């Protein structure tokens, strides 16, 4: 992988970044809003403020030509783009040339490098590392933290959370530069890498619910229907409310061996079967039972923040903040709270869908979210369907979402192009993927939409 | 000129510091750090909250 060539983009990109706060500059951070994003916005933080240096960070959803344009509208010293900006290269020395530019990055670049000197790009894939196993985004950040002080080791498990979050150990264990990263973890004892079942809800989780989530690896007859694993644990003597964390160590050895040979019997894929017990990560940093003392609950948190536009929020968890904890806890149970009630005016409210030829029209009005469109639809299925609801960010404009089974997809029914060819018509964003996508148009074309939508299909 | 990190929750245009800086501008939900004599301002009318980085 050569990676004394890597390590020397890592020392030119941390040198920048150590030169500008010796200079007093402001370090303008820029990274994605997910587990790998948050954390590498938050190693990237802790190194400059480690420093002394001052540090403005934004979580954004990606990189868009829009999001250049007033980023250099800024004009700012230097610019550091962490889990982001491989992809725009061209882009980024384009608009950005006036000042210094460092991308952290592991996704495939469009070029091995910058072609002006003051821009650095740290990417471990043009020196041969494969992105989805070698090193993550937040993995990259530690790389180059690490190289501006030692001190920055202390940020391992946070780069871990970020790498689990990109599913790096997707094969069951770490591979590449990220077992320095567990390496360096394990020195300081701030991260322990066990042998247990990879599932998540090892902290936070019921059994009969990590079991009911299972995914990578699926479980057969369990994973989906909630009820069969509460059937299924109680037969082989375990309690389905009890959570895995609370399990002793002859517990859980047991409730390997009996998950591996229910797999054996119903057919379950070899590869599948090989990723059910393999590398989990915890911290004795928190508490066992909490949802940062496991990495895969951790970047499950992380992703929920993100998600809910508050990704700084995050970050600050990943700094150490606990009133930010605290915050967005409060934050999912209000989220889930909106939940049980959006899927209960559906129930409530069946009695106000518009009948269609190919499709379902529900519109909620203000009652729903623009959010909680998207599970509204599932919900009402689990009991085409399109939901719609008024805009909070806007007035004049109705989101919706569009779900669907197998069924339908198999004879046609395909709906990202049928939503984004109304959309076009209705002068409006749309499209998505095929059995689930998103759309926005004016509010006062809804009975238009219905209409449109049904003759696409 | 002490400082210390908030995150920003509301539009902030640039404003000047106490140390001759410039710090912002600010979009919503953004995290930086600042004079606290202009961060404490911010968090008393609720336009930003303190997060602590422990070093």
């Amino acid at each position: 992988m050569d990676k004394e060539a890597f390590l020397e983009r890592v020392r030119e990109g941390a040198e920048l970044i150590k030169m500008h706060i010796e200079l007093g500059h402001t370090i303008r951070l820029i990274s994605h809003r997910d587990a790998d994003g948050i954390t590498a916005g938050a190693i990237l933080a802790k190194a400059v403020a480690r420093e002394g240096g001052t540090f403005q960070l934004s979580i954004v959803k990606q990189v868009s030509e829009e999001l250049i344009d007033q980023l250099a509208r800024e004009k700012r010293e230097i610019y550091v783009f962490s889990d982001l900006g491989s992809g725009s290269i061209e882009l980024i020395e384009e608009k950005l040339n006036f000042a210094t530019v460092v991308v952290a990055d592991h996704h495939p670049p469009e070029k091995d490098s910058f072609s002006t000197d003051s821009h650095v790009l740290v990417n471990p894939v043009p020196f041969g590392a494969n992105s989805v196993r070698d090193l993550s985004g937040s993995g990259v950040a530690y790389f180059v933290a690490r190289e501006m002080n030692r001190k920055n080791r202390d940020m391992a498990y946070v780069a871990i959370v970020g790498a689990v979050g990109d599913m790096q150990e997707i094969d069951g264990t770490f591979h590449g530069l990220n077992l320095e990263i567990i390496e360096d973890g394990k020195e300081l004892g701030i991260l322990e890498v066990r042998k247990e079942l990879r599932l998540f809800g090892r902290e936070s989780r019921p059994l009969y619910q990590m079991l009911a989530y299972a995914t990578n690896p699926e479980i057969p007859e369990i994973t989906g229907d909630e009820r069969k694993a509460i059937e299924w644990l109680r037969a082989k003597g375990f309690d389905p409310e009890m959570k895995y964390w609370q399990l002793r160590e002859e517990e859980k050895r047991k409730l390997h061996e009996a998950l591996l040979v229910h797999m054996i019997k119903h057919g379950a894929p070899k590869e599948a079967i090989d990723r059910l017990i393999g590398d989990v990560v915890i911290s004795p940093l928190y508490p066992e039972g909490d949802v940062r003392h496991e990495a895969r609950e951790f970047a499950t948190l992380l992703n929920a923040t993100g998600r809910l536009n508050a990704g700084t929020l995050g970050v600050a968890i990943c700094l150490g903040d606990e009133e930010a904890y605290k915050v967005a806890r409060k934050m999912l149970d209000d989220y889930k709270k909106e939940q049980i009630e959006a899927r209960k005016f559906i129930i409530q409210n069946w009695n106000m869908v518009e009948e269609g030829e190919h499709a379902y029209v529900f519109y909620a009005g203000k009652n729903i979210r623009d959010t909680l469109v998207g599970i509204a639809a599932n919900m009402a299925i689990n009991a085409p369907v399109v939901v719609l609801a008024d805009s909070d960010e806007d007035e004049n404009l109705v989101k919706g979402s569009a779900r669907t089974t197998e069924k339908a997809l198999e004879k046609g029914y395909h709906l990202g192009e049928a939503l984004k060819e109304v959309a076009e018509k209705l002068g409006g964003e749309g499209g998505g993927h095929a059995i689930a996508a998103g759309i926005r148009f004016p509010k006062n074309r809804i009975d238009e939409f219905i209409k449109l939508f049904n003759e696409a299909l | 000129v002490p400082k210390e990190a908030y995150i920003i929750q509301i539009d902030l245009p640039a404003v000047l510091g106490p140390d001759m800086k410039e710090y912002g501008p600010f979009m919503a939900g953004d995290m930086a750090i600042i004079p606290t004599v202009i961060g404490r301002a911010l968090v008393e009318r609720e336009a930003a909250r303190r997060v602590r980085i422990f070093l």
